[PDB]
């Protein structure tokens, strides 16, 4: 399923 | 904040394990940042000699250097710095270093003065080849990929021919002559 991009993790 | 912790862990781990070669002074500076982050502001009564397990704050090559004093000095100069700020400063420092993001290979140089071989740090980047002091981590000599005429890779050594730049080549003893050579070829292939 979903794999998140680190670029959108909180700062 | 989370992205900052991933960048931090990476930069710290690369320094502690040796992946990212740095001088003794710089290693203690980081340690200071590491301490602030892990313990908070420096405290005379809580943070005294022997408190630190040098193995977790410095690269192997620097453990038996008795630099706990240099670390606490670095930790002390952090003042009341927040964890986030220290983390930020850690990364920026690591990224500002000439050795940051450089693929290194431990080779050996055979020169005069003796018959023994001098261990040396060889770094390859997308635009240059550098000779780095195995200890000081200082850059002795640096070459531009465009100055390379040819190179030879044997299973026991690697050689670089700069042709019209300096007299003689540059050979070193290594079992990764192949790995190094391929690295250079690739980088050169993208330039043109």
């Amino acid at each position: 399923s979903w794999v998140y991009s680190p670029l959108h993790y909180s700062a | 904040p989370v992205q900052l912790n991933l960048l931090y862990v990476q930069a710290r781990d690369d320094i502690l394990n040796g992946s990212h070669p740095v001088s003794f002074d710089k290693a203690c500076e980081f340690a200071g940042f590491q301490c602030q982050i892990q313990f908070g502001p420096h405290n005379e009564q809580k943070h005294k000699a022997g408190f630190l397990d040098l193995k977790d704050f410095l690269p192997k090559e620097y453990v038996k250097q008795k630099g706990e004093r240099k670390i606490f000095q670095a930790h002390k100069n952090c003042g009341q710095m927040s964890e986030i700020e220290a983390k930020v400063r850690y990364v920026k420092l690591a990224r500002s270093l000439k050795t940051y993001g450089v693929s290194f290979f431990l080779v050996k140089e055979k020169m005069k003065g003796k018959n023994k071989l001098v261990p040396r740090l060889l770094g390859i980047t997308k635009e240059c080849v550098m000779r780095v002091d195995e200890k000081t981590k200082e850059v002795i000599q640096e070459w531009s990929l465009t100055n390379i005429k040819r190179w030879a890779a044997s299973p026991k050594s690697f050689t670089l021919d700069f042709g019209d730049y300096q007299d003689g080549y540059y050979s070193v003893q290594t079992t990764e002559g192949e790995q190094i050579a391929q690295l250079i070829a690739g980088y050169i292939d993208i330039i043109l």
